[PDB]
């Protein structure tokens, strides 16, 4: 409550709404932390720190506008609520619980309220193509993304990438965790399903210079005080942002996580320079500070200087596969990479079958077709049935892993790398096939 | 088992059953 | 018609490649009717006798892979066919060494480095394959190292004009020529799904199935040579006799382009057409008949079915002796030499 | 008329490309190219759909599309790899008479280079093997040039030498390197050169395997 008065300070219109606000925020809280337990998954961690992570979201939201409705604060209210509590949910019902008690606490804090305006189902925010942090519909952010994806397809990687729902869900939060102040992120999930890629492609996206650490024979603790002095450096006293991304290859050494936590709490690690690397440090900390207009002179207020421009430059991304401690769960937002859906990879197929030819003029459509994908065309074309069955190749392999397991024998995993596999396979075969045929003929 | 692999899991299912059945929960100190 | 049918055969051998591969040869031929009967459902046209060895290789390929060290087999062939067109780097699970040694022979003209994962210089070799462009077949991969990880998933950096791929602590100028073979002798090994999603399995094991098949066609060649000679008809007409038939056909063509007065000098010339004619007839004919031989073979090993699986369960029998005594341990081959002496040198037969 | 308005409009198009292609190679950068071209694209399609009919607007506006499919290529060929050589190998295959100093985007961009995907993928593969080849080859002089043998003092009587293990390691790795180089299908050019580093390699490794055995035993035998 006294963090929401010195928040809502800025808009004088919603002071009132201080109070009710704060309420809400409590009890959705308290309910996750009833409803999700680390018994089930153990990243369901709850803390004050979601709470602080949630007011941090809804101020940086409202900082720049210069006047809401109360209707728009609900709004915010229920986006950081979403990107906060929703996000780590592994299973679909607990996602839907969590969807409908969001409009529960929202209509009981905040009643004769317009639930339409501060409730749509495709709640969005982002300032890619505006000015501000301002909702934005669906259609125009797919737009700018795919646009960004075809840039990114030159620069950088060649390889191409599909831009569906899941797909595009997940940009948005790595989004706005770069966006917040020591905003990092834990992107827990399958193998395969891209969490590497969306987290360059958004560090990329947002300009963030992609650092990861090079571990080797026997890693030194120092070697890594040497990396995050290097890191460091760059984000403070350089001002540049850097998107530092981790991944299990040297997350599986909990050593250098512990020392972690640290910047991951406070933004900082007392202790990384000391004697003359301190010296350097403060050196161009006043540099720097010089450069942005600060003359600030005291080493206490450099160092206060130097962790602030930390907190806002510095944002790491773990990435990892469902041993981590509780409490660098609840140091990171934690976002969920499922398998990709029947919707997913039904796109993925369209996308990558496109230049096939898989178009049968005189293709009689089947009664009773056998149907994957529920929102598929109907009456659907060739191209729609190849995919579709494409789609039901990769849900045959999970059902038969599935009964082997069920049966006691040996399974592997069918990662969605699997499935991408098997498509590039087919435009392949596709190609040579036809090659072959036609110069046959 | 290993000479023919395939019965076996509804066996010892039954097997461990029973010997739940028999052996007695708890052992009073 | 074949362009009618190429987009559910492609589609149908591409999922073969990518997702069989770890499972038994029964469980790739239940993934493989599953999907056949998906498509059919669907009115997805592809050819009801879809052979993936004959469809995804060629007899010139089959031959030089007989050359090296590959069991002639249907489990083997399919391997071989995955481990030819892969697009990730393979797994290889073969409980023996005769796939690895089949790799060594295929990649010896490419210099390919044989390393393990237990050796110590193991990471060195790895980062010269990476840099000089050299095909590495790393063992013993149920100690696998996850520094690979960026290796098998192509992650690469494109900074400046060079290639990179973070090998450590060191960034390894990746070559165009690379390629690895994962590869393990342990058949009764779990692996991480980041690794299962890095590699493409291809799994050599002997099972209850592979063996009953290899008795089974083996009966078949000893016993009953005609109906093996028809079988082995059947999976040539999949396009080896049209393959053949068409190369007589560019031999005909290049005859002809040579017709200046030796035309009918004797005027004689028709015999090479009638010859492709005979062919061609025989061929046809084999096409018209294709139904009562398959009907035939069937027949006939059903005949020979309970001999395979009698095969198939005194192997495995002798196979698991080894926990009655630790001396009882019977290979695969002696099996064989017991089975090849029952077949042929068995002097009742005479 | 119409067909004088985009006949117009078509030449201060053609204007635009033909100042695009002028520009010389060394100072042509890829992705302020594409940016161009993309606004080039939008300022085709900023024309009437009357005069968007056209034929000669479809031709210019599908060259330009090519150009930025091909675009993708002049990132790959504006690289660091492709050096001198593996351009005279364009050059040869090509059969078109370029001039280095005097090249342009123009030259390329009339040389059809969706046509020839093929010949310049196979000369970029070239380019980063033998790359690969001659920047292990910097990591060698590099490491050799700058390195150091580590002398402690021993009883103060002599500057003995620390670090064999490390030493020997690194002899042994770079002796071992070499000789997989020996079996890369680009050891062409660095052949020489390669042969020349195995010599002193095998050389240093030589002389401290003698070395450290000196070392050891008169270190015994002071004793
Ligand atoms: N949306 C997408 N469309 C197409 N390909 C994709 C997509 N997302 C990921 N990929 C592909 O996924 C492959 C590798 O997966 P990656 O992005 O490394 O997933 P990961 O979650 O980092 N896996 P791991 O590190 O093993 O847990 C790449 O070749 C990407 O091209
Ligand atoms: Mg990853």
């Amino acid at each position: 409550g006294t963090f929401n008065r010195a928040m809502l300070r800025l808009i004088p219109s919603l002071r009132t709404y201080a109070e009710p606000l704060t309420a809400a925020m409590v009890e959705f809280y308290t309910m996750s932390q009833e409803r999700f337990t680390q018994d089930t998954q153990p990243h369901y961690i709850y803390s004050p720190r979601e709470m602080t992570r949630w007011v941090r979201g809804i101020f940086e939201a409202l900082r720049p506008l210069e006047t809401l409705p109360v209707e728009g604060l609900i709004r915010i209210w229920a986006h950081e609520a979403l990107r906060l509590f929703q996000d780590r949910l592994v299973e679909d019902e607990e996602r839907r619980w969590t969807d409908e008690n969001i409009d529960t606490v929202a209509l009981k804090h905040f009643p004769n309220i317009d639930r339409e305006k501060a409730m749509s189902r495709p709640i969005l925010y982002s300032n890619w193509l505006s000015k501000d942090y301002i909702p934005v519909d669906q259609e125009e952010l797919r737009d700018y993304v795919k646009a960004r994806l075809k840039v990114f397809y030159e620069e950088e990687l060649d390889v191409p990438l599909v831009l569906f729902n899941e797909v595009l869900d997940h940009v948005l939060r790595i989004d706005r965790i770069f966006r917040q102040p020591q905003g990092h992120l834990l992107l827990i999930g399958v193998s395969g399903a891209g969490k590497t890629t969306l987290s360059r492609f958004v560090a990329w996206m947002n300009g963030l210079s992609v650092y990861q650490i090079k571990v080797h024979r026997k890693y030194t603790g120092e070697d890594f005080d040497e990396d995050l002095r290097t890191v460091l450096r760059r984000s403070g006293c350089k001002n540049e942002k850097i998107a530092f991304i981790m991944d299990e290859s040297n997350v599986l050494d909990s050593g250098f996580l512990e020392r972690m936590n640290t910047l991951l709490a406070n933004g900082e690690v007392p202790g990384l320079f000391e004697g003359d690397e301190y010296a350097t440090l403060m050196t161009q900390c006043k540099e720097g500070a010089q450069k942005e207009g600060l003359m600030l002179d005291s080493h206490e207020e450099l160092y206060k200087w130097f962790t602030s421009q930390v907190i806002r430059n510095l944002h790491v991304v773990f990435t990892m596969n469902p041993a981590t401690s509780p409490a660098l769960f609840n140091r990171c937002v934690l976002n969920w990479f499922g398998d990709w859906s029947t919707e997913a990879l039904y796109q993925v197929g369209k996308e990558f079958t496109s230049k096939m030819d898989l178009e049968k003029p005189n293709y009689i459509v089947p009664d009773y077709m056998p149907v994957v994908y529920d929102k598929l065309p109907q009456p659907p074309s060739h191209r729609e049935a190849i995919v579709n069955s494409c789609v039901f190749v990769h849900q045959t392999l999970h059902q038969a892993n599935a009964r082997l397991a069920k049966r006691g024998g040996r399974t592997m995993a069918i990662t969605p790398r699997h499935y991408l596999d098997f498509i590039n396979h087919y435009a392949n075969l596709f190609h040579e096939k036809r090659s072959e045929l036609e110069e046959q003929q | 088992m290993l000479e023919d692999e395939d019965a076996w899991m509804r066996t010892l299912h039954t097997t461990a059953s029973n010997w739940l059945h028999l052996i007695p929960q708890t052992l009073s100190h | 018609n074949q362009m009618s049918t190429i987009a559910g055969d492609c589609l149908l051998s591409a999922a073969f490649i990518a997702y069989a591969g770890y499972f038994d040869q029964q469980m790739r031929q239940n993934l493989f009717t599953t999907w056949s009967h998906h498509l059919q459902q669907a009115n997805i046209q592809f050819r009801t006798d879809i052979a993936r060895t004959e469809y995804l290789s060629n007899a010139d390929e089959r031959l030089r892979w007989q050359a090296s060290s590959l069991p002639a087999d249907d489990l083997c062939t399919e391997n071989a066919i995955m481990l030819k067109r892969f697009n990730r780097y393979p797994l290889i699970i073969d409980p023996s060494g005769q796939a690895t040694e089949f790799i060594m022979n295929e990649y010896k003209d490419r210099k390919i480095t044989r390393t393990s994962f237990l050796d110590d210089a193991f990471r060195k070799n790895l980062e010269s394959a990476l840099r000089f462009g050299n095909p590495l077949l790393v063992q013993d991969v149920e100690s696998y190292d996850p520094v690979l990880n960026p290796v098998l998933n192509r992650e690469v950096r494109r900074t400046g004009g060079r290639v990179l791929i973070t090998l450590g602590d060191q960034d390894i100028d990746l070559s165009p020529s690379f390629v690895i073979f994962l590869s393990t002798r342990d058949p009764t090994v779990e692996f991480p799904p980041d690794l299962c999603s890095r590699v493409t399995f291809v799994n050599f094991t002997v099972t209850r199935s592979s063996l009953q098949s290899q008795c089974l066609n083996e009966v078949l060649k000893a016993e009953r040579p005609d109906v093996d000679e028809k079988r082995s008809d059947l999976l040539k007409l999949q396009g080896e006799f049209q393959l053949r038939l068409r190369q007589l056909e560019k031999s005909l063509l290049q005859a002809l382009n040579e017709v200046k007065g030796r035309i009918l000098d004797d005027d004689t010339i028709i015999t090479t057409l009638e010859n492709l004619k005979r062919e061609a007839a025989e061929v046809t004919r084999k096409v018209e008949e294709t139904d009562i031989v398959m009907q035939e073979v069937e027949t006939v090993s059903q005949q020979y079915l309970p001999l395979s699986t009698a095969c198939s369960s005194i192997y495995f029998t002798m196979e698991s002796l080894k926990q009655i005594h630790f001396l009882y341990q019977y290979s695969l081959q002696f099996f064989l030499d017991i089975y090849h002496n029952v077949l042929y040198e068995n002097p009742n037969l005479k | 008329q119409d067909l004088k308005g985009v006949w117009s409009e078509l030449s201060k198009v053609w204007e635009q490309i033909d100042q695009m292609k002028e520009q010389p190679w060394v100072s042509v950068q890829p992705r302020k190219l594409r940016q161009n071209l993309d606004a080039l694209l939008n300022q085709l399609k900023s024309f009437p759909a009357r005069l968007r009919q056209y034929a000669s607007y479809e031709f210019v506006q599908r060259l330009l599309k090519g150009y930025m499919k091909i675009n993708m290529l002049v990132i790959e060929l504006k690289s660091e790899a492709l050096k001198d050589r593996h351009w005279k190998q364009l050059m040869k295959r090509l059969h078109v008479n370029w001039v280095v100093s005097e090249l342009t985007l123009g030259q390329i961009w009339d040389v059809d280079l969706q046509k020839n995907e093929a010949i310049v993928k196979d000369v970029l593969l070239v380019a980063q093997g033998e790359m690969a080849l001659e920047e292990f080859l910097k990591q060698i002089r590099e490491v050799w040039n700058t390195y150091e043998l580590d002398l402690v003092n021993y009883q103060n009587k002599c500057r003995l030498i620390r670090g064999w293990d490390d030493l020997f390691n690194k002899v042994k790795e770079h002796i071992n390197s070499v000789s997989a180089m020996k079996l890369s299908p680009y050891y062409k050019v660095f052949e020489e050169d390669a042969l020349s580093w195995e010599d002193k390699l095998n050389r240093i490794m030589a002389l401290f395997d003698v070395w450290i055995d000196v070392q050891r035993r008169w270190v015994y035998l002071e004793g």
